[PDB]
């Protein structure tokens, strides 16, 4: 549970 | 079928070639070119800030590539998106540290940086020799065991398909995916006669936490550094 990966991975998972 | 575990076997290798960011041919013909003590004496007098900068670019990009990864596996697209955000959440760090043990050279304890292998002086900077060694060791403590690509292609799947990570929507979709992944793992150990691999394997949680932190402490704070 970081808060710093998960952005990384939200925006990575678009497209 | 046979031929059906054996498809999913060589598909996972697949999406671990494509996704893999170097190849490791490149890799291994590039063991002679090493930083020289000038070039070594320059990433030591780097700023911590330029360093872990650098670094946690570097860290980011893997953590993408994970990701590109995940997108290839059989069922991964088809769970819901709090799913794909929950097993990448708690998995990748874990997959780009193992990764990252293809770019090791345990002769003479040196990675693959940025064009060149160098050892733990290299990231001086950093100002974290103790992460920087016990990375160092998961590394070496997995390449003595010699993965073949297919291993590790098989096992970095294993690491982000799990069905007991908390907060899964849909835990039984995960549980199908899981072992089907397994039941092909346990096939090819067994045919390769290497099923005692798997006992051998080094922690790598504590480790990827620290560096899930880091990259999360830099994105933080960026504001109070230089435009990146
Ligand atoms: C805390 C420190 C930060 C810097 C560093 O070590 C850990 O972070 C580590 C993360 C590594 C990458 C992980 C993915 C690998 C995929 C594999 O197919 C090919 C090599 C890749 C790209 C690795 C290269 C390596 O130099 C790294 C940047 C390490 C670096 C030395």
């Amino acid at each position: 549970t970081n808060m710093g990966l998960e952005a990384i991975i939200r925006k990575a998972l678009m497209g | 079928s046979l031929t059906e575990i054996e498809h999913l076997v060589q598909s996972v290798c697949k999406s671990y070639r494509e996704t893999c960011q170097l190849r490791l041919e490149d890799l291994l013909r590039q063991r002679s070119n090493i930083f020289s003590r000038e070039e070594v004496t320059g990433y030591q007098r780097k700023s911590m800030w330029e360093m872990w900068e650098r670094c946690a670019h570097h860290l980011t990009e893997a953590i993408q590539y994970v990701v590109e990864f995940a997108k290839r596996l059989s069922g991964f697209m088809e769970l819901c998106q709090n799913d794909q955000i929950v097993l990448l959440k708690a998995g990748a760090m874990e997959v780009v540290l193992v990764r990252m043990c293809r770019a090791y050279n345990a002769d003479n304890r040196t990675v693959f940086f940025e064009g060149k292998y160098g050892g733990m002086e290299l990231f001086r900077a950093l100002g974290c020799s103790e992460l920087i060694s016990s990375i160092f060791d998961f590394s070496h403590s997995l390449s003595a065991l010699h993965f073949s690509e297919d291993e590790i292609a098989l096992y970095t799947a294993l690491v982000l398909i799990n069905a007991h990570r908390p907060g899964l929507q849909e835990k039984r979709k995960v549980e199908q995916l899981q072992y089907n992944l397994e039941l092909a793992f346990h096939h090819h150990l067994c045919k390769t006669h290497r099923q005692s691999i798997l006992a051998k394997l080094p922690p790598a949680g504590k480790l990827a936490s620290l560096c899930s932190q880091h990259v999360e402490r830099l994105q933080i704070f960026q504001h109070l550094h230089p435009i990146v």
